[PDB]
């Protein structure tokens, strides 16, 4: 049982320990209604296991592909903004949180990867991917690389492997096809090609996680990282003198990463609905709210098009909506899941050359439709 | 079989259409696509588990394949597990009531599997939405 007259928010606590309490805090002053902000471990996991009970926090803020696994559940309420307000924000944030017709959550910022460069190490980072082994030779023979970057998680490694003609599910007629997965194609085996090349040559290592890259490239150790807006506050406190741009491009064309929509979604179980619509579409998607949650930790390109503008100057949020431009929305179905521990396996197992790429990459294509199918024998009971 | 919403759902229903009877019925694993054996077919029945449709023709699944699947998708969407009590008092009816599938097999538990885990403090594990335990066969070798 959730508790009536209050609202409980779980957010990300490198989103901000002191900004969204700040307009919960407005909000108390205004209302009288008390706003709790906590900061659970592995919320996203958390909250569909208590939200099923009834139990839970009234908002739960993440990415947007995991908010149509929980509408699915029955765990989110659907929203209803009206038009003018539905006009204040953009139209691909409010597509990002529809899930079979309906919204399911208030869309925040919008984050994409970009390519973070040292500006005294590497004055004109590379526009290229190809070049990249070149720039490495170079820079080791000073005791340095050209980039580090996390090569564990499959959303850090798709810009690449996308780049040439990878996508996660197709997208036709306002529908995903969960048929039609394209990680078994030439696009995504000259993508994952170069990445395993990369490592073969030793411009690069199979082990790089996000501590290793993010330690890397804030010691000054490395002259790129492929990183998010989660990241910046560190690299301010590392003094690193830092430079946010466009990825660079593989065969000519862009690097496609996925681009990810921060949501606050209603749960379904609360009794403070119209507190919790109230919270979100007056006092925290206003640009008075979403400047004190950006101060305190930066959101990326907000989904507010007034703060946006305002905030489109600086030039890591500009390279940020420019990869964010050149991305694929990463899809909010339940089928993701499949995708995404796939892709995870096929390229730790191409990586450690212990199977050719594109063995590896036709095993995630069946492997991901295999999950998929056991789920259709066992049918949607529960 | 065109649209879901007309092609036969589960194995009975699939023997009445073809007009052909469990103990007759040829089909084929979806994901080997080798003939399931006579007493595969009646596992799948008693699995309770969908006739699944490709290229406009049914599969079921042999029991190896099915065994394969049912344990990567615990080791990848194995959520959290609850002692019997717990799991009653969660969603305030007995386990009977509950649809708890084997982990390793899929069979849709009996009262008496369901007693066991009680009896042995054995907990039941929650993949992703779908609550999971280990029928008399699997206890014995998976
Ligand atoms: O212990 C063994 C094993 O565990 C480790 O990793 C495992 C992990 O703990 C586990 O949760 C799981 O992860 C799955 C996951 O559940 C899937 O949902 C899927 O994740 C994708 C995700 O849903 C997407 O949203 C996307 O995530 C992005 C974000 O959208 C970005 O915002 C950004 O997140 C940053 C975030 O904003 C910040 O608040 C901050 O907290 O830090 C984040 C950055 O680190 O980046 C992530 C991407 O990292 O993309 C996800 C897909 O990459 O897929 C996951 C599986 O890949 O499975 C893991 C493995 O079992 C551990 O890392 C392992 O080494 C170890 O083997
Ligand atoms: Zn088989
Ligand atoms: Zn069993």
């Amino acid at each position: 049982k959730i508790e009536e007259g209050k609202l409980v928010i779980w957010i990300n606590g490198d989103k901000g320990y002191n900004g969204l309490a700040e307009v919960g805090k407005k909000f108390e002053k205004d209302t009288g209604i008390k706003v709790t902000v906590e900061h659970p471990d592995k919320l996203e996991e958390k909250f569909p296991q208590v939200a099923a009970t009834g139990d839970g926090p009234d908002i739960i803020f993440w990415a947007h592909d995991r908010f149509g696994g929980y509408a699915q559940s029955g765990l989110l309420a659907e929203i209803t903004p009206a038009a003018a307000f539905q006009d204040k924000l953009y139209p691909f944030t409010w597509d990002a949180v529809r899930y079979n017709g309906k919204l399911i959550a208030y869309p925040i910022a919008v984050e994409a990867l970009s390519l973070i460069y040292n500006k005294d190490l590497l004055p004109n980072p590379p526009k290229t991917w190809e070049e990249i082994p070149a720039l490495d030779k170079e820079l080791k023979a000073k005791g340095k690389s050209a980039l580090m970057f996390n090569l564990q998680e499959p959303y850090f490694t798709w810009p690449l492997i996308a780049a040439d003609g990878g996508y996660a599910f197709k997208y036709e007629n306002g529908k995903y096809d969960i048929k039609d997965v394209g990680v078994d194609n030439a696009g995504a085996k000259a993508g994952l090609t170069f990445l395993v090349d990369l490592i073969k040559n030793k411009h690069m290592n199979a082990d790089t996680d996000y501590s290793i890259a993010e330690a890397a490239f804030n010691k000054g150790e490395t002259a790129m990282t492929i990183n998010g807006p989660w990241a910046w506050s560190n690299i301010d406190t590392s003094a690193v003198n830092y430079g946010v741009t466009v990825l660079p491009t593989f065969k000519g064309q862009p690097s496609k990463p996925f681009v990810g929509v921060l949501s606050a979604g209603i749960n379904a179980a609360s009794p403070n609905k119209e507190l919790a619509k109230e919270f979100l579409e007056n006092y925290l998607l206003t640009d008075e709210g979403l400047e004190a949650v950006n101060k305190d930790k930066p959101l990326g390109a907000v989904a507010l098009k007034s703060y946006e503008e305002e905030l489109a100057k600086d030039p890591r949020i500009a390279a940020t909506m420019e990869n964010a431009q050149k991305g694929e929305i990463m899809p909010n179905i339940p089928q993701m899941s499949a995708f995404w521990y796939a892709v995870r396996t096929a390229v730790i197992n191409a990586a450690s050359g212990r199977q050719t790429v594109d063995a590896a990459l036709a095993a995630a294509q069946t492997n991901a439709a295999a999950e998929l199918t056991l789920q259709e024998l066992l049918g949607e009971e529960r | 079989f065109q649209d879901p919403q007309e092609r036969p759902r589960k194995l009975p229903q699939l023997c009445t259409e073809l007009q052909t009877t469990i103990h007759d019925i040829i089909l084929e694993c979806v994901y080997c696509k080798q003939q399931l054996l006579r007493r595969e077919v009646y596992d799948f029945a008693r699995r309770d588990l969908c006739i699944v449709y490709r290229d406009g023709n049914p599969y079921a699944v042999c029991d190896k394949c099915l065994k394969f699947y049912s344990k990567i998708s615990e080791y990848r969407h194995y959520s959290y597990s609850l002692y019997g009590t717990t799991l009653e008092q969660q969603y305030n009816k007995p386990l009977s009531d509950l649809l708890i599938r084997c982990i390793n097999c899929q069979k849709p538990l009996s009262p008496e599997e369901k007693q066991r885990h009680l009896d042995k403090k054995q907990r039941f594990h929650n993949i992703r939405g779908r609550w999971t335990g280990r029928c008399m066969s699997c206890s014995r070798s998976s």
